């Protein structure tokens, strides 16, 4: 599930948000993607749906974690509902 | 704890039926002569 | 002890393989002077982050090397000589055969492997005045085209190319891969 | 319609640094250049771009260009500061091209 | 696969696994098919 | 004179000038757009890069 | 610049514009830090 101005990085290819920390295809991929414009089915405001915002390195391919994992600049992990110098993983779109 | 160990793990390089052949493949595979 | 059992698991992009072989055993610590030949069955995917297993059983640790084979008739491996092991399997695998005639065999040549990456980076932090520039109200006419030279950024270009305002994004002589890992002495902006 | 803006006067302890800015709206978008004026002879310039400086005037005389401001540092003053800076901000201005100075300061 | 020769049943050493494959010079040699279970090796049809 | 050796002073003039000349077709581009390959090996996704 | 190579102090003078060089292969042969005005060359690692 992704918005309308960020087809582009399926389409040809490069990393970026929702390339590398959202659904992440392999660096050689020569498998078919699959897309279409669907605008009647999500919405229904749909505030339901989730991403993730930034990570400290770019992932690999299908990975799906229900983890709790921050990203942070330092070395010391942060823990709780707000961290010194963390950014929250989980948080929810609006369609 | 040292073993020495004689040509473990040695596997075909394709999934290819291989015969009468000289294949060269550079390919991934555990070294031979050494310890484990 | 009477079994010996292995398999082998390799994870690239995200996939989990499996190979499947079983052997006897008639020696306690030691290993024997035979082979493994496993077999693949299935490969699984599993969708998280692995880099420790923990658990009669062996271990493997995994070089790349190169390897040349022989074939029989029937399709059985019958040898493997290790490229890399000495330079006698060296030249057996440059000349393609397992017999070696007698002179002197021309087979490769090396360079020194790095230790480890060094960046000489500018240490100053700062976002790069491409925010600015391409977000300025007062743009102006095509003859009298607007000149800035950008000097100090520490930022990255992920900005340039990256989003569906930016329509038309032609690069003629460098590519937008090199964008993000580059480094330039001047930046020139012409603007209309 | 765009005109530079310049702070009347600013004084300093001798060996101590200086603060004198040129900034206003979009003056990043644009290139910045300083000159010195001392009184009764020719101006000469101190700084060639947004930071780069000429020859002859040493690394005393900095400065940096970042959103809506343009500042020139002087560090280490000396006697032989004390003159008129100005800051000379090119722009198109409605397609007639001019070539707009500031209003002055003076540094004591 | 398109291949224009003449089609006889071989008995080469297989498995499961090892259903399909080419030739070292890549034209086909390894076919298994639950209707016939021999291998096919496709000679040319008697070319030259 | 070099008339007499200029057999063999043609002969590794012309090797050296292949070698200097295979050194300048190390500096060209044959069409592309630099003499390093530097340009595609970074960090995007490359299916068609 | 992703490259291999040890480099020395070199005792080049260069104005100020120089920066990188081009050799008669067209590779980057000179360099200068960003920091110090301190001049380096560029030669890559000891072959065998």
């Amino acid at each position: 599930v992704i918005r309308g101005d960020e087809v582009r990085q399926i389409a040809p290819g490069q990393t970026g948000k929702i390339a590398d920390y959202n659904y992440k295809l392999p660096d050689d991929f020569t498998g078919c993607v699959i897309a279409w414009n669907s605008n009647n089915l999500d919405s229904k405001g749909n505030y339901n749906y989730l991403y993730r915002l930034f990570r400290k390195s770019n992932l690999k391919p299908f990975e799906r974690d229900i983890s709790t994992e921050i990203y942070q600049a330092g070395s010391t992990p942060c823990n709780g509902v707000e961290g010194f110098n963390c950014y929250f993983p989980l948080q929810s779109y609006g369609f | 704890a040292y073993t020495n160990s004689f040509t473990r793990g040695v596997y075909y390089p394709d999934k290819v039926f291989r015969s009468s052949v000289l294949h060269s493949t550079q390919d991934l595979f555990l070294p031979f002569f050494s310890n484990v | 002890f009477k079994n010996l059992r292995e398999f082998v698991f390799k994870n690239i992009d995200g996939y989990f393989k499996i190979y499947s072989k079983h052997t006897p055993i008639n020696l306690v610590r030691d290993l024997p002077q035979g082979f493994s030949a496993l077999e693949p069955l299935v490969d699984l995917p599993i969708g998280i982050n692995i880099t420790r297993f923990q658990t009669a059983y062996y271990v493997g640790y995994l070089q790349p090397r190169t390897f040349l084979l022989k074939y029989n008739e029937n399709g059985t491996i019958t040898d493997a000589v290790d490229c890399a092991l000495d330079p006698l399997s060296e030249t057996k695998c440059t000349l393609k055969s397992f017999t070696v005639e007698k002179g002197i065999y021309q087979t490769s040549n090396f360079r020194v492997q790095p230790t480890e990456s060094i960046v000489r980076f500018p240490n100053i932090t700062n976002l790069c005045p491409f925010g600015e520039v391409f977000n300025a109200t007062r743009f102006a006419s095509v003859y009298a085209w607007n000149r800035k030279r950008i000097s100090n950024c520490v930022a990255d270009y992920s900005v340039l190319y990256n989003s569906a305002s930016f329509s038309t994004f032609k690069c003629y002589g460098v590519s937008p891969t090199k964008l993000n890992d580059l480094c330039f002495t001047n930046v020139y902006a012409d603007s209309f | 319609s765009y005109v530079l803006t310049q702070p009347p006067s600013v004084a300093v302890a001798p060996g101590q640094t200086a603060r004198i800015r040129c900034g206003e709206n979009d003056i990043g978008s644009k290139n910045v250049h300083w000159y010195q004026q001392k009184s009764g002879q020719a101006p000469v310039l101190v700084v060639y771009d947004d930071s780069d400086r000429p020859s002859g005037i040493p690394e005393r005389f900095s400065g940096s260009n970042s959103g809506n401001t343009a500042t020139l540092t002087i560090s280490r003053v000396e006697a032989g500061d004390e003159a008129d800076y100005y800051c000379q901000v090119w722009d198109s201005t409605g397609d007639h091209p001019d070539v707009v100075f500031g209003g002055g300061t003076k540094l004591t | 696969l398109t291949g224009t020769g003449v089609l006889t049943e071989s008995n080469k050493k297989f498995l499961p696994f090892q259903q399909f494959g080419r030739d070292i010079a890549d034209t086909t040699d390894a076919v298994r098919d639950p209707q016939t279970l021999e291998i096919l090796d496709i000679t040319p049809c008697s070319f030259g | 004179t070099p008339s007499a050796l200029g057999k063999l002073q043609d002969v590794v003039n012309q090797n050296a000038q292949a070698l200097n000349t295979l050194v300048k077709q190390l500096s060209s581009n044959f069409g592309a757009i630099s003499s390093v390959l530097n340009d595609i090996l970074s960090r995007l996704d490359k299916p068609e890069a």
